[PDB]
């Protein structure tokens, strides 16, 4: 399935992209429309980081774990398939009963071969791969014992027959969960809407909040996407971003070009102090508290993003991708109060690569939002043209240091979001 | 001696969880009464005891021992110490 | 959720197939649409509810939007400017008194809280 032999030199081409980043996480689940925060972190679990062992008595995991915490239908199901498919070594695993190889270890003779075997796990039979687990919210309690072992120690301990042994698991798991009562609630912690103990969300670098709520304009992008893959999938007869998506048969060479390790020597005091203040202000609010784990989980995603330009050696921007990760996976699992207080005051490190027609475009949906709530909770239903004055945008611009919208009102994704500037009365307003 | 003293460092939550707990229980029971006697002007004319509730202690009497116990108590949040810091760090 | 729109799409196709039609018109979209919608069921609940929520919404709603351009937050000020705003094209007496028990009962378990919607 790999051979990468002579097709290095192309590797090292595109690498030169200096915007290979963005094809990259443009890459990766090409039949999932939107979620672009989720193939990020996603990018970043399949490239990794590096696992150290200071002498032999200190071991940190090089592995970035996901997982995706999101009310139902919104391809959770759909991203576990595709990390399947575009990786080496991953085995696909249920936290329900519906799977062939289950999370725990045991020993038994085989159905077919008829050959008394010791039947490793999911989580080892990953050993340098993906255990991808869904359901992860219905696993028994020995499964969830197997879980939290191997994504403690990275080995699973056997004493079952006569056998007592400790084959080893060092993979990176990518778990999919939906919240309690089949909904998030934005209102609780991440911790408090999912059936799962902390000693097993603390193990996991990236938490994803999926969240479907009802935007027209993105529903009807999406419905767009899905019934234009149920025509064109039809037995007779047999993709938005700025930048190219890359074929999935390189993508999976490109990746596998992990052969190279990779190492860091660079900033400590910006690192040391966004740690000193994310903690004065998530014990000053009472929140879930910072705390190394989360340092360790940015570090593990600077060396990610690093290998993802093959660059090795951590430059100032992959460890600013990787506070922005790290602190957009922290700050969207506090409850709302704190999750908005934190997209405030961390907004400097929160934005970076975040340019000003993506933001000025999350301005611009709030508002929208806001006065389509106002106008159906007394009108009955939503009105048609939903309109906005230019005036609290060009605030809320300011508020942001924008002070220059004219490049937002001329944008293909203004444009695209079914937006219109109408300069005759200074207002904004969408169709539906 | 050794001993005694590793020993002491885990007397220190037999014993000296209950003394550090009446240390910041003084300013934690003191902060819940009066944070509700004058509740029905906690929306009145002052939202709530804003800043100088760290400095009223200090002039009929520890900022270091006393921002902890704030902190405990904004740890939470129902009816007076959330709405304390809902107002306060909007109004400073 | 999307798994409603694949639903919807079966539908269609199925409508088709009845008609052993080879092209799923536009009626059978509108009767896939129909059965689907009529499937879905109101919660009614128990108090003028559709309607003590219909403008707690809004009125949740601008005390969020004047939390940000001013940092004025009484009791009676703001609870009588609610009362004013709302009624900035309607009056009455019992309406006005309707809307100081809705304060009163919303208050008494969430006084202007950090919820959401
Ligand atoms: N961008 C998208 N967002 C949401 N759903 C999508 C998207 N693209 C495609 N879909 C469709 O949504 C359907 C949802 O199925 P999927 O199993 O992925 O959901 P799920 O997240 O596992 O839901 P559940 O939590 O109920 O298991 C899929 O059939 C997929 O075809
Ligand atoms: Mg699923």
């Amino acid at each position: 399935g790999e051979l990468t032999d002579e097709d290095v030199k192309m590797i090292t081409s595109l690498s030169k992209d200096q915007q290979i980043g963005e094809k990259i996480f443009a890459s990766i689940a090409p039949s999932i429309y939107g979620h672009e925060d989720i193939k990020r972190g996603l990018a970043l679990a399949l490239f990794g980081g590096e696992p150290k062992n200071p002498g032999g008595k200190h071991k940190v995991r090089g592995d970035i774990n996901v997982l995706l915490c999101g009310d139902p239908g919104t391809a959770k199901s759909q991203f576990l398939k595709y990390i399947e498919k575009v990786s080496s070594r991953a085995i696909f695993t249920t936290g329900q009963g519906a799977s062939a190889v289950g999370l725990t270890a045991y020993v038994q003779r085989h159905p077919v071969s008829r050959e008394w075997t010791l039947e490793a796990g999911a989580l080892v039979l990953a050993d340098r791969g993906v255990c991808l687990i869904d359901e992860f919210d219905k696993m028994n309690d020995q499964d969830r014992t197997s879980i939290h072992e191997a994504m403690e120690q990275q080995s699973i301990s056997i004493s079952k027959a006569g056998i007592v042994t400790s084959l080893q698991a060092r993979c990176t798991v990518i778990a999919a969960a939906n919240p309690i009562g089949g909904r998030y609630d934005p209102s609780l912690t991440f911790s408090e809407n999912v059936d799962l103990t902390e000693p097993i969300i603390s193990r996991f670098d990236i938490l994803c909040v999926v969240r479907d709520t009802v935007d027209p304009v993105q529903d009807e992008m999406l419905a767009r996407f899905v019934v234009g893959s149920h025509v064109r999938h039809h037995p007779s007869n047999k993709g938005v971003e700025p930048l190219p998506q890359e074929v999935l048969k390189k993508y999976i060479i490109y990746a596998k070009e992990r052969v190279h390790p990779k190492l860091n020597q660079m900033d400590q005091d910006k690192v040391a102090k966004m740690y000193s203040d994310l903690r004065k202000e998530s014990m000053a609010t009472g929140s879930i508290p910072i705390t190394v784990r989360h340092i360790e989980s940015m570090i593990r995603m600077a060396e990610a993003h690093a290998r993802i330009h093959l660059r090795d050696y951590v430059i100032e921007d992959d460890v600013n991708m990787a506070i922005r990760v790290m602190l957009e996976s922290f700050i969207d699992t506090q409850k709302f109060s704190v999750m908005r207080s934190m997209r405030k005051t961390f907004a400097r490190y929160l934005s970076f690569r975040r340019d000003n027609n993506e933001l000025l475009l999350f301005i611009l949906k709030q508002l929208v939002a806001e006065q389509v709530t106002y106008q159906r909770n007394r009108f009955g239903a939503q009105q048609d043209t939903i309109e906005v004055p230019e005036k609290d945008l060009v605030d809320k611009a300011r508020q942001i240091n924008i002070h220059n919208l004219s490049a937002f009102y001329d944008s293909e994704l203004f444009r695209m979001n079914k937006f219109s500037h109408d300069l005759k009365r200074k207002m904004i307003l969408q169709q539906f | 001696e050794e001993a005694l003293r590793l020993f002491q460092v885990s007397t220190l939550d037999a014993a000296l969880s209950g003394t550090l707990s009446g240390v910041e229980g003084f300013t934690s029971q003191e902060d819940q009464e009066m944070l509700s006697r004058i509740e029905k002007q906690l929306k009145r004319r002052f939202a709530i005891g804003s800043q100088v509730s760290e400095h009223s202690i200090i002039k009929d009497f520890p900022e270091h021992a006393i921002h902890k116990v704030l902190q405990l108590m904004l740890r939470r949040g129902e009816i007076q110490h959330r709405m304390q810091r809902k107002v306060l760090y909007r109004l400073k | 959720t999307v798994r409603q729109l694949e639903s919807m799409i079966r539908l269609s196709e199925a409508m088709a197939r009845m008609h052993c039609c080879d092209e799923v018109q536009p009626k059978h979209v509108k009767e896939a649409f129909r059965l689907l919608n009529k499937s879905i069921i109101r919660v009614e609940t128990p108090f003028s509810e559709y309607c003590r929520i219909s403008n707690l919404i809004v009125l949740h709603l601008r005390k969020v939007e004047e939390e940000e351009d001013e940092s004025a937050l009484k009791r009676s000020e703001l609870v009588n400017w609610y009362l004013k705003e709302i009624e900035s094209e309607i009056d009455s007496e019992e309406e006005l008194i309707n809307k100081k028990r809705i304060i009163e009962k919303v208050i008494h378990r969430l006084t202007h809280y950090d919820h959401v919607l």
